[PDB]
């Protein structure tokens, strides 16, 4: 029963862990798009 | 007969030293009742 009285806290807490990991995936793709834009900046500065 | 007050609070304490609330508060916290909006 002491494992049964504590299910909701662990459920919603684990749901939070899922949410923050999803948004770490979103910033994980965004950072690579940024580095691509930095490389385009570099070659255009080389052009000017 | 009749039951007056001082007899009757005594009868309440004699009915009250027997009951158990702890088992019922376990019963309302089992897995067949626990989330109830």
């Amino acid at each position: 029963d002491s494992i049964s009285y504590s299910n909701f806290s662990v459920a919603e807490n684990f749901q939070k862990m899922k949410d923050y990991y999803k948004e770490i995936e979103k910033l994980k793709i965004k950072i690579l798009q940024l580095i691509e834009a930095i490389k385009k900046y570099q070659q255009h500065v080389e052009e000017l | 007969f009749r039951l007056y007050w001082d007899d009757l609070k005594r009868k309440l304490s004699e009915k009250l030293d027997s009951t158990d609330f702890t088992s019922t508060i376990k019963l309302l916290n089992e897995n067949s009742y626990v989330p109830r909006e």
